[PDB]
């Protein structure tokens, strides 16, 4: 439900 | 009558859209093999090129004009909802009507119904998908209006978990009138009629893609033996 991968992808 | 700001938003998507669509595929050897000879074969090929995609549809919002400025939620909130229906957009680039299959250089990368159905989708969404493709690839959109239309339906308000949907509808405005100027000034008739109009019809049909995919997905992913052959980035995005 939270989302490191998409996050970081995002810088 | 486009503005220097109109084309510079132009110039922004355009150069994203070729950082981030590589039309050579080159790529796709990386990816587990598809087997086409429960036995959801295509799966693990499918999976990977799904979660490639997400990969390059991040990476093209990222550079959308205002997007990088909202909030990390908002970001994460408009990139879960939208990237299956900018998938659903972007794989009309390699769509083709010679045989109604996805065509990415060669027959390994030859993706027909069948290939959706070995990925566990029923034609509850294989015919409207097929209906999509043909009727955006026959507004042969300009690349202007096709990475256009893509960022719009990033940059959309309405999705839900929004916080600054009136920051986010500000962005899409902004969008939405550079892509009717564009129409008007740069697109000739007969293809430019109603073609606006057109491009947000399917905004639509690509909601009712998204719901019809998302029920499939939940009823896929409940069984861990399906979820096991799904990608790290898909279970995020996706869900779990
Ligand atoms: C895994 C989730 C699941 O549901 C199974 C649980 C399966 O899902 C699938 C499975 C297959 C397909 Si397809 C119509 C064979 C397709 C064709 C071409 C294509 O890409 C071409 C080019 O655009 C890539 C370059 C780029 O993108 O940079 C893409 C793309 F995904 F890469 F875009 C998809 C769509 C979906 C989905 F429903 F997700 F759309």
């Amino acid at each position: 439900k939270n989302h490191p991968m998409l996050m970081n992808l995002l810088k | 009558k486009l503005s220097e700001e109109q084309q510079h938003i132009i110039a922004i998507l355009l150069d994203a859209h070729h950082k981030t669509y590589d039309p050579t595929y080159a790529d796709f050897r990386d990816f587990r093999p598809p087997v086409r000879m429960s036995p959801l074969s295509m799966l693990p090929h499918l999976a990977d090129l799904v979660s490639y995609s997400i990969q390059k549809v991040i990476g093209f919002a990222k550079m959308i004009p205002g997007f990088r400025d909202l909030t990390s939620d908002d970001q994460i909130v408009l990139l879960k909802s939208s990237a299956i229906e900018v998938i659903m957009l972007r794989s009309n680039q390699s769509f083709t009507m010679d045989d109604m299959s996805w065509d990415c250089g060669s027959q390994d990368y030859k993706y027909d119904v069948t290939d959706v159905s070995k990925a566990g989708h029923t034609l509850e969404l294989i015919e409207p998908l097929i209906k999509f493709q043909v009727g955006l690839k026959k507004l042969n959109l300009h690349e202007e209006e096709h990475v256009l239309l893509m960022a719009i339906c990033i940059v959309s308000p309405d999705r839900p978990g929004v916080q600054d949907a009136k920051l986010v509808e500000a962005i899409q405005d902004r969008l939405s009138n550079t892509l009717q100027t564009y129409i008007r000034c740069r697109h000739p008739p007969p293809g430019s009629h109603q073609l606006y109009a057109k491009m947000i019809q399917k905004l639509a049909d690509l909601r009712s893609l998204n719901e019809e995919h998302s029920k499939q997905y939940r009823s896929l992913s409940f069984q861990p033996e399906n979820s096991m052959k799904l990608t790290p980035l898909v279970l995020e995005v996706f869900g779990n």
